[PDB]
């Protein structure tokens, strides 16, 4: 629950 | 949570970060709770006399749960601590006691409306995985797990006796306990209230009601009647919702009006005020509107057929709205009055500059009659530029152009005059007066600016990289003022406001109701009538009639008309468009009104066919659908003097040139070649003659009769893929275009040799030609443009281009009275013309014969030599699913012995009988219910007459002509069994594991039959089936065929 | 499950 | 760069070995460099705009060295244009084309590829005058060279004249001289010949890449070999500089084994996996290196924990300093001179 | 097939 490309 | 007591109706949105309040019957709607609040989930209320209060929980930052009045007036938190994701929240009327849950800290807690006496009724506890919403009953509470996916009951002061409620597949996120109980009675202040609108309860002692009333409306000094807000507003349109902000950057709220919701991919909006209605367009294709209030939020018109629109300009006074279509190069009007809509195209792309490139943007002047784009240009004579033109499209004229790469929306300052757009390339705000004379650059150091506005002395625009709302003086651009900030998904803007009509009159205003279907306001106070697509304007000047004369351009996505006039860029057809079109060719009928065109799909089926349609977009029927070949119908030509439909229907290794009489089911095959593949075929009725391309191994051009007897070539040597053909018809030349020689030419009917009319490097791929008066006019598909020259060999003047940048193109075609005579002094004294001619089925011309070779659909022509009948001949006879067919035994001969005939169910096996003229067939139903059944085959040809049903599925049948009774085989039932030809007497002839065949030999008194089972032979019995024996059993498995042949 | 309802 | 000097979106290039110097074409870029024709020292000393204007669709450059001109192609208008290179005298050569690709001069023609018109056409380089086709029909046509004989001895400069000056690269100037240069991730050491690792520069991290870049802005060469390609998405990285190591932290939500801390010595060599396992279920949201007493610390992002780890380098002791539910550090600073942590969190209560 | 799009 991130951020990611 | 709705309000028993006050009527009332509250909801938390967590998108528009707002708590809500409006009457129950969804009316009268306002923000009621907007400052200070990130993340609203929960809700409820007590509206008991005594309490008057509302709770509600957010889980931003900073979550809390917090209470306030049910005016929303005396807020307070009561839970900041101990508390990571609050969810949901129920309330204990009798006691008073308000629960509340936790999805992060896994609890469920209560506590009083102070929020002091704080207990734990499930906590530390694995039952809690993500908990949503709970309610509450008598010594019980029932809540929702979104991480388990079951609804819970517990013991609501400590959690004891679970129990699973409920299991579900989806996440269970709602839940309400329904009962009296849940909703106690009270007092109702609000009763005796004489609020206008809005009426809600309240916590303070001596009234508990305070009026309200909803967004943009005014709270007058009697603190009980409201009145509209008649002050402008900001609308925001962004990526997926349109809000309505007040000018006041002080004000936080977004609430000058019920936001717009819903938006698929939001560009820019516009407004009516006479109405208060809000404008946007949709992706379809479609045009939506909503009062501000959310009143009649519905589809308003269709915009195009052929992509969607991105600008949208409205005119006030003609009440007409304009928009740009960058996916058609167009910009284009509609219509606002009246229940009838008309659209029209007013400026498309020529190949001149002056044309439309790519809008972006429009701003129209209702007075003085201008209308202003901003075009981003081709790669083409269009470059970048601010261009005007009038609002009937006629005076096009390149305002400003330079440095304009990523050009964004355009605004106009009507009160100074003054245009106003933004540069993205160079990231500023330039302005400049309408005339094209000066231009200053206003605003700095901007990233991506998307949306401007100028209204009073400040001009407003939002930055979509730096998400940010700013104002400015639109003087000098000084004075900066940010509006909102962190806004993602940043779009264009504009300024709702009260604008009368009266002020800026115009033509189409002093004059209502004079033009049929449009006005267009031109300069100088006056006005031009205008007609929808399709139509053109009759010489009286305000009645329309549709369009006479237009060229009919084919694409693979759509079938589109212009007109031959190179000035009007009015679509002179309804665009034929949307879901199914893949067409390869066009064809018209001018006398009747009909324009056909075959589609292709070399994967799905029912997409092949041949279809038809009016110039206006009315009775869409199909034309030929059935037996289309597996590369789809490649040709269309129509006899317009005749009524017959010539097409081109190629197989993998075949292909047909075939005739359908229009209005009737007769269709017959001329021609089958395998070497030769027509494929683009043209025919003229005036000559009688039948010309198509060929573009397989050894290319050519062919030239026969209507019949398709006596072909001839024309063209073998020196051409390779002739894409099309076309005739001029007074002069007698066929034209055609190859692309792999990159050459444009022509030859007489008669033969001789070829004229090259143009070649070279600049016509790379030519795919379709026709002739009109002294030019010729051509698409071509590298180019993607309509081009139009001289006919004449030799001619050295560069093309005129009459549109660009149409993608797929792949054919035109004229649609004119004079390109399809029918005067018989003009064709010649061509028969068929009355009556078709006296024939029955097909009426064909030859060239200088005076009478007419009359064709035959099925059966043989007869002795009169105009009427058709049974071939009174041996043919063939095979099923075909639900049909029984004939075939000829000469290959050559493609008439049909006789006309299809349909039964019920499938048809397996037949046998004819000579005595009556009739044919004894089977039938298959259902998995298991055959049939038999007999057809005559004389002139009255009724429906077949069934000899049984229930017997099951019959593999084959013979007939006995000596003995007169049928034998047939049952496949279901194991038996071969015999009947009478009345049916009548039945009788079982031998048992059989799979029978299939039966053939007899009566004049021997034997009679054989094949069997596939686990052992496959072929058997021999008397035809009373005894002495069974087998003839050949080795070396078959399925032997499915029998015959026998007593000739030899 | 994440705490968003969309 | 921010400046209109810089490159936007170079096309094509053209070298002049003699004289020195570069020549490209520019695309340009929003609200920065405009799209232009420039000009530069082969070492890339001193930019320059030669051309600018209507040029939208700009295609390759090329150069006529014997007559001193460039030549380019406009799609957006159709044309092909020369100008000398000093930027003085431009003007349209040939009209009504539809999508030039590439183009060459040799001798007193010109040649050009169409990619619309599917053709190859000859022309005098001095006007169109005299238009020959050489092929035609010929699909996706791209950019054209001459082969021909140059050599060596016909133009001269500082690197052919000076074999074995600088020990890895030579580029050069206008005037005949020359000027040494060392790859990337060195620095030109004070002699002017030789290289040295470069000791002072400044590390930013993509989630593509991490690259390095100088401190003084007119130094625009790569002053780390870049840390990219395959498994690369990085959330943040930290510097060793006594030991001459850059450590980042990888993620990813999907696939396993993405996840860890890394290290990589500047000029590419000797990478090596630091922390592997144990990661939690957000990967390593911070990494902190102590230079001092060669501590490692790092944040593992568990879905509803989060913990405080120290590494002591070149060691397999792991251990955990701090677990919390409520509060979430993300990104952890340490600072050896006070002795003192510094975290960031921006979960609830930030 | 000979052009579908
Ligand atoms: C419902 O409640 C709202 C909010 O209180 C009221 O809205 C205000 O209405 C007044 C009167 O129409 C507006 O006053 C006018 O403002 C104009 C400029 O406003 C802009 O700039 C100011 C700051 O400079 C901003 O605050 C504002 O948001 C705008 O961006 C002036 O140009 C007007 O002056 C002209 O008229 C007056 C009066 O006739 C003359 O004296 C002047 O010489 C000049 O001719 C005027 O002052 C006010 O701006 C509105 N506020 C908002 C938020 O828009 C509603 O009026 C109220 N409705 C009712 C019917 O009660
Ligand atoms: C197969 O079946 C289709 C129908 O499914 C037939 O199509 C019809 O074809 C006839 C012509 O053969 C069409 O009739 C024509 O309609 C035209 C439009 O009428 C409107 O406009 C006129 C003024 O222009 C008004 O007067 C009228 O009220 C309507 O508003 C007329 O302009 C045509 O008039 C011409 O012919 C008549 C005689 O028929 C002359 O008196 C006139 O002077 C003039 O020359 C004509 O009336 C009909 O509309 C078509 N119907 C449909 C549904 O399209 C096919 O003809 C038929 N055959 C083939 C081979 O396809
Ligand atoms: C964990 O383990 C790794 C190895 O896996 C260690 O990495 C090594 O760390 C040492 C630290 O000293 C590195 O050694 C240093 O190399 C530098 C580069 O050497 C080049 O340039 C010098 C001239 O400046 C030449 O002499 C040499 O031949 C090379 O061309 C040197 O500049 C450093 O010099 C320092 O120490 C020397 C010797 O004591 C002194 O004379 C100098 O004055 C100066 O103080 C030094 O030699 C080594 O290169 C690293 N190897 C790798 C594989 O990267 C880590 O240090 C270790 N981790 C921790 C945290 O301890
Ligand atoms: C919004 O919440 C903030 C944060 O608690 C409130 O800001 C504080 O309000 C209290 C009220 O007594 C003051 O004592 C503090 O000085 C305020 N701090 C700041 C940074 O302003 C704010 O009052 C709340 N606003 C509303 C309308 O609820
Ligand atoms: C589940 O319900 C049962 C009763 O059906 C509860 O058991 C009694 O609870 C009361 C109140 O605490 C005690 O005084 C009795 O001694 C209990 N009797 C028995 C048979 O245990 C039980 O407490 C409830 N579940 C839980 C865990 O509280
Ligand atoms: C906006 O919504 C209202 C409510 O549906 C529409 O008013 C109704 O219109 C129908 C049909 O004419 C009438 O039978 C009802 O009596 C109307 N109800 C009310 C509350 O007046 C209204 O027409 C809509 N606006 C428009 C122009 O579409
Ligand atoms: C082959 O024959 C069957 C009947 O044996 C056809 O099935 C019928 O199809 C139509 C639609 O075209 C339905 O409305 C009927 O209800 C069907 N009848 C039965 C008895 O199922 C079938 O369509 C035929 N196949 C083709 C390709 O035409
Ligand atoms: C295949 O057919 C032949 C037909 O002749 C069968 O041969 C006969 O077999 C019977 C029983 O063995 C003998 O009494 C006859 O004399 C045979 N006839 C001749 C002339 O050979 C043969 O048996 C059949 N094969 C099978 C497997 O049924
Ligand atoms: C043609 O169009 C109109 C409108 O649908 C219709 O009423 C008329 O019946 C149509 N003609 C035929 C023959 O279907
Ligand atoms: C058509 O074909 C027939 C038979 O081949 C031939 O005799 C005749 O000359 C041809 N042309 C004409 C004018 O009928
Ligand atoms: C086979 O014969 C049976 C009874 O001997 C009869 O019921 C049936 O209709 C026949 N075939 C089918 C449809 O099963
Ligand atoms: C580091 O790199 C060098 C050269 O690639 C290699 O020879 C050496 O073994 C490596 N040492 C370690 C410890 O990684
Ligand atoms: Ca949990
Ligand atoms: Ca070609
Ligand atoms: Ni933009
Ligand atoms: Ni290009």
């Amino acid at each position: 629950x991130e951020e990611x490309x | 949570a709705v309000d028993w007591i006050g009527r009332n109706l509250y909801w938390t949105d967590y998108a528009l970060e707002t708590i809500e309040v409006s009457k129950i019957d969804g009316s009268h709607r306002t923000v009621l709770i907007s400052k200070n609040v990130t993340k609203p989930r929960g809700l409820a209320l007590d509206p008991r006399m005594g309490d008057n209060v509302m709770f509600w929980s957010d889980w931003g930052h900073h979550p809390r749960i917090e209470r306030a009045s049910m005016d929303g007036t005396m807020r307070t938190v009561i839970v900041q601590e101990k508390i990571y994701w609050p969810c949901g929240l129920s309330i204990d009327y009798p006691n008073r006691l308000i629960y509340f849950m936790d999805a992060y800290l896994d609890y469920i807690e209560f506590c009083d409306y102070d929020g002091h006496n704080r207990r734990q009724v499930i906590a530390s506890d694995l039952v809690l995985h993500h908990p949503h919403a709970l309610t509450l009953f008598e010594d019980f509470v029932y809540w929702t797990d979104r991480g388990t996916r079951q609804v819970m009951q517990a013991n609501k002061w400590h959690g004891g006796n679970q129990s699973v409620v409920m299991y579900s597949v989806h996440q269970p996120l709602g839940i309400t306990a329904i009962h009296p109980s849940r909703q106690p009675p009270s007092r109702n202040p609000c009763a005796s209230a004489s609020c206008s609108h809005l009426c809600l309860l309240s916590a303070q002692a001596p009234r508990h009601y305070s009026c309200a009333c909803p967004s943009g409306w005014n709270l007058s000094d009697d603190s009980v009647n409201c009145v509209r807000g008649d002050q402008p507003f900001l609308m925001s349109v962004r990526d997926n919702i349109i809000f309505g902000i007040s000018l006041d950057p002080e004000v936080k709220s977004n609430d000058a009006m019920v936001p717009i919701s819903g938006i698929q991919h939001g560009y820019d909006v516009e407004f009516d005020d006479s109405e208060q209605f809000i404008y946007w367009v949709e992706n379809p294709g479609e045009i939506h509107r909503v009062k501000t209030d959310g009143s009649n939020r519905t589809v308003f018109a269709p915009l195009s057929l052929l992509g969607s629109s991105l600008g949208l300009a409205l005119d006030w006074v003609s009440r007409n709205i304009y928009y740009t279509t960058p996916a058609s190069r167009s910009i284009e009007v509609l219509t606002l009055k009246g229940d009838t809509r008309y659209g029209k195209t007013l400026i498309a792309n020529d190949g001149t500059p002056l044309g439309v490139g790519f809008p972006v943007g429009i701003a129209v002047d209702p007075a003085r009659g201008k209308l202003y784009w901003s075009d981003h240009g081709t790669d083409s004579g269009v470059p970048a530029k601010i261009a005007s033109a009038n609002m009937d499209g006629t005076s096009l004229k390149i305002l400003f152009t330079g440095n304009l790469q990523h050009l964004e929306v355009v605004t106009l300052d009507i009160q100074e005059q003054k245009l106003y757009w933004a540069v993205t390339s160079r990231g500023v705000i330039e302005r400049g007066n309408v005339d094209g004379t000066e231009r200053m650059i206003l605003v700095h150091h901007l990233a991506h600016p998307w949306g401007l506005v100028v209204y009073g002395s400040f001009l407003y625009y939002s930055d979509e990289q730096y998400e940010v709302i700013e104002r400015v003086d639109k003087s000098s651009g000084n004075n900066k003022v940010v509006l909102r900030d962190n806004v993602p998904y940043l779009r264009g803007l504009r300024v709702y406001h009260r604008r009368n009509a009266a002020d800026s009159s115009n033509g189409c205003s002093n004059n209502p109701n004079a033009c049929q279907q449009i006005c267009l306001p031109v300069p100088g106070g006056m006005f031009s009538c205008a007609c929808a697509s399709g139509f053109k304007l009759s010489p009286d000047g305000r009645s329309c009639s549709p369009y006479n004369s237009f060229m009919v351009v084919s694409m693979l996505p759509a079938v589109r008309g212009f007109s031959l006039e190179l000035s009007d860029h009015s679509e002179a057809m309804v665009p034929v468009a949307g879901q199914g079109r893949n067409v390869l060719h066009a064809d018209v009928d001018v006398a009747n009104g009909f324009i056909y065109w075959c589609d292709f799909s070399s994967s799905v089926r029912s997409s092949n066919g041949i279809r038809r349609i009016k110039p206006d977009g009315s009775n869409f029927t199909n034309v030929v659908t059935y037996g289309i070949g597996a590369n789809g119908i490649r040709g269309v030509a129509l006899d317009w003097a005749a009524g017959n439909l010539y097409f081109t229907n190629a197989f993998v290794y075949e292909t047909l040139i075939e005739v359908l009489r229009i209005n009737t089911t007769y269709r017959r095959v001329l021609l089958k070649v395998s070497v030769d593949m027509p494929r683009h075929i043209i025919v003229d009725p005036k000559h009688r003659y039948l010309f198509w391309a060929d573009y397989g191994q050894k290319p050519k051009i062919e030239r026969s009769f209507l019949d398709c007897t006596n072909r001839t070539v024309l063209v073998s040597e020196g051409i390779v893929t002739p894409r099309g053909l076309a005739m001029d018809h007074d002069t007698g030349y066929i034209y055609w275009v190859d692309d792999s020689l990159d050459l444009i030419a022509r030859i007489h009917l008669d033969g001789g040799e070829s004229q090259v009319v143009r070649y070279g490097s600049r016509y790379p791929t030519p795919y379709g030609i026709t002739v009109f008066g002294e030019s010729i006019i051509w698409v071509d598909r590298n180019l993607k443009k309509v081009f139009q020259a001289s006919k004449q060999p030799g001619n050295t003047d560069p093309p005129v281009v009459i549109r660009d940048k149409i993608n797929l193109l792949r054919d035109v075609t004229i649609f004119d009275e004079h390109a399809q005579p029918l005067s018989p002094a003009e064709l010649n004294n061509n028969p068929c013309l009355q009556s078709n001619g006296g024939c029955s089925h097909f009426c064909f011309a030859l060239p200088e014969l005076p009478t007419p070779r009359c064709g035959c659909a099925f059966g043989t022509l007869g002795n009169d030599g105009k009427s058709c009948a049974t071939s009174q001949e041996d043919f063939l006879i095979y099923s075909l699913n639900n049909s029984l067919r004939s075939l000829h035994f000469d290959p050559r001969d493609h008439s049909l012995p006789f006309q299809v005939i349909s039964v019920a169910g499938t048809a397996i096996a037949l046998d004819y009988d000579r005595r009556n003229n009739r044919i004894f067939f089977t039938q298959k139903l259902n998995s298991l219910r055959g049939q038999i059944s007999y057809v005559s085959l004389y002139s009255g040809s009724s429906s077949p007459t069934v000899l049984l049903s229930n017997i099951g599925v019959t593999d084959g049948i013979a007939f006995d002509w000596i003995n007169r009774r049928i034998y047939y085989s049952d496949f279901s039932n194991q038996t071969i069994n015999s009947m009478a030809e009345d049916g009548s007497n039945r009788a079982v002839i031998a048992r059989v594991s799979k029978p299939r065949a039966i053939v007899l030999d009566p004049c021997r008194g034997y009679m054989y039959w094949t069997d596939w089972g686990t052992n496959a032979k072929i058997e021999r019995a008397t035809l009373g089936g005894n002495f069974r024996v087998p003839i050949v059993n080795t070396s078959l498995v399925w032997p499915n065929g029998l015959a026998l042949d007593l000739e030899t | 499950x994440x705490l968003x309802x969309x």
